[PDB]
């Protein structure tokens, strides 16, 4: 959620995501961005796509 | 109406500060945006997302703008031989005169490691050795001093003092300088473009 | 032959050190002795000062070759 | 170390040469206008009188 | 400049329809045939001629005198002066040095 | 930063390779010199030059 | 006048032979330092100039490696050539059997014209320019680096270098006008010869297409 009222969780914004580019580190955008976002598993049909 | 003028003349200000916040961050999204995949390959080219080549070699020389001391070249070659005529006095070696200062850098540069080394680093090196050797000549002739040693006011000799094992020590910094101060594959040399020009 | 640089670049020095970070805090037997340090990412460290990390660097060439490098043969420096 | 109003007081010469300053430079501007004013002026040759 | 009708007051067009022209209306069959001159004109108007001897044209106005710098003061730029707008406005001058690496032009 | 009511976000990686990979390339020891012409940025501040 | 006319016909001559020496065609050397008024000498005064004649050159051939391929170079007189004309050029070029010309407009040449200059034929192709662009010689131009062709071995040995498929260099319009001064065709590989603010250089290559 977004707001100090409900409890928050700060954003990692379109800039910071340059910023880690910047540096090169391939993993920590990576854990940042989906294993402690939304990592979430699906399932997907090979046949049809 | 003093007052009145200096507070027209600095909302100026205020107000162009409030507009700022928008064009340069603009500018520096579609920057980012458009350079973002460029990389630097082992191969010390540059390429494309695609494999397509941008650059031959990255910015001409293949060196990192962070590690460049002077201006615009990783060293200043006078600062350098200075620091290492500073950490490693010589007391018991004699100074050099014009011709054993060549023939013991001719010598140095002869062995492999250095022609493994850029070119032009090593023709950059020769001119400014052969200008020091040029230059401590000068000294040496106006006081009338004998390359044999044997000048009496002892003194005399301070001037313009180099000993060969200063001269290793010059070059070999100079070398390890120059190597370590490469652009490294696998970095993110389009993104820095981009934050660079963009800041 | 190799052409590639010799020096261990700051990128494979960081994946080199996570893994064997993570390999470590996993139950996994660790090549030097340890004084008592409890951090994973220090025992990584040290296993790469005293150049016993079993990992093997894999550099692949746009083209599509590589070239095999083992850790305590690149020029590990400041 | 410390910052006070005697730090920023002006001092006695200063006040003369800030006087003599001023005088000069309002009566060069006076004297520029008068000759705009009545063509006397030079026009410099970047720009009109103005 | 412009002529009305007396007979109806409008604006009247110039015709030729017999041995002499003449300044007709067309509402009203008035006519005024002309036969002297009038001394006026509307001041037509053709656009800026900037180009059409640039460079080093036709080099029958080579000229021999010139002024000269008050700094440097070599051989080459001998003097020039061109017109603003139209019939009845000023000519302006200016005189422009160039050898290279500046932006010396004064007028 | 100007400590004047500022704000500033703090972050805890959550993984060993995230750690090694903030630790080694975004250190601030190894980010002394700007990348865009190589000159310092982390140096002395007003009052430690007084 | 009647100087300035002749000026740019001298000048325009210069910089055309010009490109041909740099194309490799057979030219002599003491014509290359050719003085204005040389030219006054082997060529009259305007009133004693009739254009279209007075500057055609065809000499020029490939005596590098083929002295029996020969070159035309024609110069139209007005402002903008007809059909009439070119077909006058071609038939003419039939009768003398050679595969390649160039034509030098004064201001232009008519889109009926535009359209046939490119589908005349396959054996035949005829080369276009003004006389506003051939005024000044660009490869002598400060801005422009030095630009080389080089022939199939020498890029099958760079391409085996750097291990590249050859589509994957840094492209050159065909239009280009340095590609239209060297007149190369698609599938040619340049080399270009950066000069550094130092004495050191920079090598690149391009690829036509
Ligand atoms: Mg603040
Ligand atoms: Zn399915
Ligand atoms: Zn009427």
């Amino acid at each position: 959620t977004e707001g100090r009222s409900r409890d928050g969780g700060l954003r990692l914004g379109e800039m910071e995501r340059d910023c880690l580019i910047g540096y090169g580190a391939s993993m920590l955008l990576l854990e940042r961005l989906m294993i402690s976002s939304d990592a979430f598993e699906v399932d997907v049909c090979g046949q049809c796509g | 109406t003093e007052f009145f003028f200096h507070t027209m003349a600095g909302r100026e200000g205020l107000v162009d500060t409030a507009v700022k916040t928008a064009e340069t961050g603009y500018m520096q999204r579609r920057l980012v945006k458009s350079l973002e995949d460029l990389c630097s390959q082992y191969d010390l080219t540059v390429r494309s997302s695609t494999g397509d080549i941008i650059q031959f070699i990255y910015g001409g020389d293949g060196l990192d703008p962070a590690a460049m001391e002077g201006k615009d070249e990783p060293l200043e070659f006078k600062r350098v031989l200075d620091n290492i005529k500073a950490v490693f006095p010589c007391p018991s070696e004699p100074a050099l005169s014009k011709n054993e200062l060549i023939l013991t850098t001719e010598s140095i540069m002869k062995k492999s490691e250095f022609l493994c080394c850029q070119d032009s680093f090593l023709q950059e090196i020769k001119k400014f050795i052969k200008g020091v050797s040029e230059k401590i000549k000068k000294t040496r002739d106006k006081y009338g001093i004998n390359d044999n040693g044997t000048t009496e006011p002892r003194v005399l000799y301070q001037l313009d003092r180099i000993t060969p094992t200063q001269v290793e020590k010059f070059l070999e910094t100079c070398r390890d300088k120059y190597m370590r101060a490469q652009m490294e594959p696998g970095s993110a040399v389009g993104a820095l473009c981009a934050q660079s020009i963009g800041e | 032959k190799r052409i590639t640089t010799p020096y261990m670049t700051k990128y494979e020095r960081a994946r080199v050190l996570g893994t064997r970070a993570l390999q470590i805090a996993m139950c996994a037997p660790v090549m030097v002795e340890l004084e008592g340090e409890t951090d994973p990412l220090l025992i990584a460290m040290k296993e790469l000062k005293a150049r016993k990390i079993p990992i093997i660097i894999r550099r692949y060439l746009p083209d599509g070759s590589y070239e095999d490098w083992g850790v305590d043969e690149l020029i590990i420096t400041d | 170390f410390s910052i006070g109003i005697g730090d920023v007081t002006p001092g006695q010469g200063l006040l003369k040469a800030k006087y003599e300053l001023l005088n000069a430079g309002y009566k060069k501007c006076d004297e520029y206008i008068e000759a705009l004013n009545t063509g006397k002026l030079q026009q410099q040759p970047g720009c009109t009188a103005e | 400049m412009l002529l009305f009708c007396p007979g109806c007051g409008n604006g009247l067009i110039v015709e030729e329809g017999q041995r002499c022209h003449r300044f007709s209306c067309n509402t009203c069959p008035y006519v005024h045939n002309i036969t002297r001159k009038v001394t006026n004109r509307k001041y037509p108007k053709l656009k800026e001629v900037d180009d059409v001897l640039g460079g080093a044209a036709a080099w029958e106005n080579v000229d021999s005198t010139a002024e000269s710098c008050p700094k440097c003061e070599h051989p080459r730029a001998y003097f020039m002066q061109l017109q603003t707008r139209s019939a009845d406005e000023p000519m302006t001058t200016f005189y422009k040095c160039c050898n290279a690496q500046c932006g010396h032009r004064w007028r | 930063a100007d400590f004047d009511g500022d704000e500033m976000n703090l972050h805890l990686p959550q993984t060993e390779e995230a750690k090694a990979e903030a630790l080694v390339l975004m250190g601030t020891k190894a980010n002394l010199v700007t990348p865009r012409n190589g000159e310092p940025l982390i140096a002395a501040i007003q009052d430690f030059l007084t | 006048d009647d100087e300035e006319e002749t000026y740019r016909l001298w000048k325009i001559r210069k910089t055309i032979m010009q490109l041909c020496h740099d194309r490799g065609y057979l030219v002599t050397q003491d014509e290359l330092d050719q003085t204005l008024e040389e030219f006054k000498a082997q060529s009259g005064d305007k009133p004693s100039e009739g254009r279209p004649r007075r500057t055609d050159l065809t000499v020029l051939v490939a005596h590098n490696d083929d002295p029996t391929d020969q070159m035309f170079v024609f110069f139209p007189e007005e402002p903008k050539v007809g059909i009439k004309t070119i077909k006058v050029y071609c038939q003419r070029m039939q009768e003398e059997n050679i595969t390649r010309a160039l034509i030098v407009v004064q201001q232009g040449m008519t889109p009926s014209a535009k359209q046939s200059l490119v589908d005349m034929a396959p054996k035949y192709i005829l080369e276009q320019f003004l006389q506003q662009e051939l005024l000044i010689n660009i490869t002598e131009h400060e801005l422009v680096p030095e630009h080389v062709v080089m022939t199939k071995e020498e890029v099958t040995e760079l391409l085996a270098r750097y291990k590249l498929r050859e589509n994957q260099l840094p492209r050159i319009q065909a239009g280009d006008p340095v590609a239209r001064y060297f007149g190369i065709k698609r599938g040619q590989v340049v080399k270009i010869i950066r000069p550094s603010e130092t004495a050191g250089r920079y090598i690149t290559y391009r690829l036509v297409q």
